[PDB]
């Protein structure tokens, strides 16, 4: 049972905007663990790429306006009122897909992605539906990254997921569900 | 560095507009077609074309570049190579000599770790050099047409395995994915890279010869004798068709090495988890931390295509493929044809009892063989129709026509039974029926032959009949045949995945089994490499003195709490799992005598007096049996205590003996003449940036740690297959998540406010 | 290695040639002149790499 290990490892929060996710895609949340569980890592990661990465009110980055905003984890209905707002205010186009998170310092739009295997081959399987839109993160469970040059994600932030991710992939092969 | 030159490159291909198309469209999995893609015609009869090509004037091509200019044009009246520049390359060719030429006048190259490079090839040379040849024998050999290995290997693993080895060898950033069962050869993989870091010699070659060293390379070949790698290279030598020759190799132990110690070590993991109940659930607790070498078992039994029973019993119960194959005791049976029923049904035999049997119905043919002789059988519901077997060791000739009678189930084989069959394995439980009557008609064989009858000899050239004595005659036991003409080996190509029952018999996929617990063979031999158990209960398997050992050494590991128990003052101290192996070599009749001695010395050292160290670990691993006492009620008292062998085996319990010695004054403890003294959070710095990468160095361990300062990269070995690039802190988490949330709620909120039409601030 | 991509060969070779320069800045290879040079150059063969006939060559 599954849905035991998502309550105790997520938080009280992250499951609730998980299930209001899924309620907006027109599908039962009970009867499928597998795609909720890998929704909330996805809200997850999103919110922690935010967390620390602070900006100071000149404009450069340090540890302690942030740098990033987060999209994902809220409603469609404001979601799109969010992007499409950025989009003008800063002067660039609307992106045609819903993006996860939104850079202040660069002025661009992100796409986070999760993978079990080669962060390489997931990073690729992106391209193909969202050709250079958006700033792609793509993150594996056994240790694996792809990131853009000019993104501005630092070596702390990078570890605080693939830490989390793989802390999660080893406790869901010691209680048998990988 | 060469990073930067590759971008130029690719921009000066994206000027000619013809090879930018082929970036453009041509995709990563399409690249293995456009590498083999050429102009030309493949031209038929290649020897008539190199002698008439060599016999030309410029037949070789070469490749441009500095090196190629270093080559003069002429050398005293002859034509090296040639001008004349195809219009594609602006490149060149050149001839015969032009080799020759290099070779002799051409510039020195480094040649350094070309040794270690091709080291598989210079191992086969240290073979011949040192292999002392023996007598030769002209006399006829049965060769027998085998499955050999025919290369012998460093460490033997499949493709699937080894590429990734060769992967995080040779170009570590490419490697990818960190696989399980793939690094744990850190050893080998750490050897490998120091070894082939100075050459400059391509990659391509590397991965090859790596490759040569680590996959098997398995035919079939007419073999008799000896069935290891480092023979099997020179078998051209060693034998004919007509003629023997002995050889001794370079005899460095290799192959045999692990196969022969993997047979043992499964075998006696075996003889062990029989015995106790749930044998499955031991076995495997077992398995999973025995050590061959370094090896783990599981690897071993994975990699290694070979193994007897007990191998694929220990596989099946961790969980890979074994092999289609069926065997029953010594024989063993591969399916050609047929499928059956196995329905059960009440049985009466030949001396008058009802055996509960399961009897397999429908027509049927197969493959059988046992020990040096092979055959054919086909048989139905309880008939053995027909059976074949070739001329060998008449010990197995015979056997083998038992065994087929045996699993044929023919009425015949049940009615010349006679008298009890109850037989009992090692634990003490009764076989099941058909396992029972194997051993009965091995014993026993003529009552089964006379029971039989006789018939006919086919009249076909090459066959001849046989009779209870095993030797040729005109008449023949019905159904059986002999014949002249050879056979093929044994031969089981396939592999399939099995299941396991609690008593450790393997079932196949439909529901009928395959390979029984009961089938191994118990002939034992000592491992050649060096094995390790680092479970308790198998040092049972060890000899006496090294149980003393063992046992002891536990003791001083948990001093910290068994002395805590001690304290408390409860039985369930003396209860633990090393102690209950101890009493192997304590003998039976003596064994709770001790322990009513020892138990009651150990509550006077608590209630009267203070601690003593020494005597308190001496004592305590006789108190595991139940307290035997004296008729009045108290216990026992003694000087000795003697174990199993008898002579130096015994313990003191005054002072000193050999197995046991404490010297108060200086405070060291021997045990069995091995001196041991008795004098008396960081998982936070846990981010994990990358993957294993060279150039941090040797994994580190948590000393070093410490002081490396906030902000730095370093190589961590973490748990169970990880070798991960990691980072030291420079918050937790938790409130991380929570507060990046309540910054969302604050955009949230003013969205909304705006939807209204207000503003916060 | 027989590689594997559903991608372009130049669309994989301008990803890659990135990240290798982006590592040999960080180790201490490269230069941030000669960093800077190579995503600038590779920023052209990405235009490159996603027109539709010509080359577009400059003065």
């Amino acid at each position: 049972s599954m849905d035991t290990f998502i309550t105790r490892n997520f938080q009280t929060t992250i499951i609730q905007k998980a299930k209001n996710t899924m309620a907006e895609f027109s599908e039962d949340p009970e009867l499928q663990p597998a795609m909720l569980f890998n929704i909330c890592v996805h809200l997850e990661v999103c919110y922690v790429i935010s967390d620390m990465n602070f900006l100071d009110e000149e404009g450069k980055a340090y540890t302690a306006r942030p740098q990033y905003e987060v999209i994902e984890g809220m409603p469609r209905t404001i979601a799109w009122m969010v992007q499409r707002s950025l989009a003008q205010e800063h002067g660039i186009e609307t992106p045609k897909y819903l993006a996860d998170l939104f850079d202040y310092k660069t002025k661009r739009f992100i796409e986070v992605g999760i993978t079990k295997g080669l962060a390489d081959d997931y990073f690729w399987k992106k391209k193909e539906k969202l050709g250079n839109s958006m700033e792609l993160m793509i993150f594996s469970y056994n240790q694996d990254y792809s990131l853009s040059n000019e993104s501005s994600l630092d070596e702390e932030g990078k570890g605080r997921v693939l830490s989390r991710l793989t802390e999660l992939q080893a406790e869901l092969s010691l209680k048998n569900l990988w | 560095a060469m990073t930067l030159a590759k971008i130029e490159l690719l921009k000066q291909l994206l000027r000619d507009n013809e090879a930018k198309t082929v970036l453009k469209q041509t995709t990563v999995d399409q690249y293995n077609i456009i590498r083999k893609f050429n102009t030309s015609r493949i031209e038929k009869n290649p020897s008539l074309r190199m002698k008439w090509a060599m016999c030309s004037n410029f037949p070789l091509a070469l490749t441009k570049g500095d090196m190629a200019n270093r080559i003069p044009l002429e050398y005293k009246g002859i034509q090296l190579k040639t001008n004349a520049e195809d219009i594609g390359t602006k490149g060149q060719m050149c001839s015969i000599a032009a080799v020759t030429w290099w070779n002799t006048y051409g510039p020195i190259g480094d040649t350094e770790g070309f040794e270690r490079v091709y080291e598989s090839f210079f191992l086969r040379k240290m073979r011949l050099d040192n292999a002392t040849w023996g007598r030769i024998t002209f006399g006829p050999v049965e060769r027998v047409r085998k499955r050999v290995l025919l290369n012998p290997l460093t460490k033997e693993m499949p493709p699937d395995e080894a590429s990734n080895v060769i992967m995080e060898i040779l170009f570590p950033k490419e490697a990818g994915i960190p696989r399980e069962s793939t690094w744990i050869h850190r050893e080998l993989i750490k050897e490998k890279r120091e070894k082939l870091k100075g050459t400059m010699i391509t990659p391509i070659v590397l991965a090859y010869m790596l490759e040569r060293e680590l996959v098997a390379r398995r035919r079939f070949l007419p073999v008799a004798g000896a069935t290891s790698a480092e023979f099997i290279e020179m078998l051209h030598c060693l034998q004919g068709e007509n003629w023997r020759q002995i050889y001794h190799p370079g005899g460095n132990k290799l192959t045999e090495s692990r196969s022969q110690s993997m047979i043992v070590a499964c075998r006696k993991i075996i003889r062990r988890s029989i015995v106790a109940s749930n044998p499955l659930e031991l076995a495997v607790e077992i398995a999973n931390k025995t050590v061959i070498d370094t090896e783990p078992l599981k690897s071993c039994l994975a990699a290694i295509d070979g193994g007897d029973v007990a191998c694929d019993i220990i596989r099946a119960a961790l969980g890979l493929k074994i092999r289609q194959r069926q065997r029953f005791g010594r024989l063993e049976l591969k399916r050609i044809s047929g499928r059956g029923f196995k329905n059960d049904e009440e049985i009466l035999i030949g001396n008058g009892t009802i055996q509960k049997i399961g009897i397999w119905d429908g027509e049927e043919e197969f493959h059988v063989r046992c020990g040096e002789c092979r055959g054919i059988l086909k048989k139905s519901k309880m008939k053995l129709e027909k059976l074949l077997i070739n001329s060998a060791k008449k010990e197995d000739m015979r056997d083998l026509i038992i065994l087929c009678m045996v699993f044929s189930q023919d009425t015949r084989m049940f009615q010349g039974v006679r008298g009890e069959i109850n037989f009992l394995n090692r634990a003490g439980q009764l076989l099941s029926p058909m396992y029972q009557l194997q051993r009965y008609f091995l014993n026993r064989s003529n009552d089964l032959f006379d029971q039989w009858g006789y018939e006919e000899s086919p009249k076909a050239s090459e066959l001849h009949g046989i009779n209870e004595s095993m030797n040729a005659s005109d008449y023949t036991l019905k159904g059986v045949v002999v014949t002249r003409n050879v056979i093929d080996d044994f031969s089981s190509t396939e592999t399939e995945k099995v299941s396991i029952t609690k008593n450790l018999s393997l079932i196949k996929r439909t529901g009928e089994v395959i390979m029984g617990a009961n089938d191994v063979s118990e002939l034992e031999s000592q491992a050649q490499l060096m094995i390790t158990y680092d479970t308790p209960k198998m040092w049972e398997m060890g000899t006496t003195k090294e149980l003393v050992q063992n046992t002891y050494q536990w003791v001083l590991k948990n001093l910290v709490t068994l002395k805590a128990q001690f304290l408390l003052g409860k039985e369930d101290m003396f209860q633990w799992d090393a102690f209950e192996a101890f009493e192997s070599i304590i003998p039976q009749k003596m064994a709770g005598q001790y322990s009513g001695f020892a138990r009651a010395v150990l509550k006077q050292m608590r209630d009267q007096e203070v601690m003593k160290t020494d005597q308190f670990i001496k004592l305590l691993p006789f108190c595991f049996s139940p307290p035997k006492l004296r008729s009045n009620g108290e216990p026992y008292q003694f000087l000795k205590l003697v174990l199993k062998g008898g002579g130096e085996n015994f313990i003191e319990v005054r002072k000193g003996s050999p197995l046991f010695s404490y010297n108060p004054q200086t405070e060291v403890l021997t045990i069995c003449g091995r001196m041991m003294s008795l004098k008396g959070a960081v998982l936070a710095g846990f981010l994990v940036s990358g993957k294993y990468d060279p150039d941090l160095g040797d994994f580190k361990t948590i000393e070093e740690l410490e002081k490396l300062k906030p902000g730095e990269k370093a190589n961590i070995l973490l748990y169970q297959g990880k070798p991960v690039k990691v980072v030291k802190r420079k918050s937790a988490l938790s409130n991380d998540i929570s507060q990046g949330i309540k910054r969302q709620r604050m955009t949230v909120e003013s969205m909304g406010w705006a939807l209204s039409g207000w503003s916060h601030p | 290695r027989k590689p594997v991509g559903q991608h372009s060969m130049l669309e994989a070779m301008a990803h890659r040639l990135r990240m290798d320069a982006r590592l040999d800045y960080e180790s201490g290879r490269m230069s941030k002149d000669d960093f800077e040079k190579a995503m600038a150059h590779l920023g052209e063969i990405g235009y490159i790499g996603s027109g539709s006939g010509e080359n577009l060559y400059f003065q």
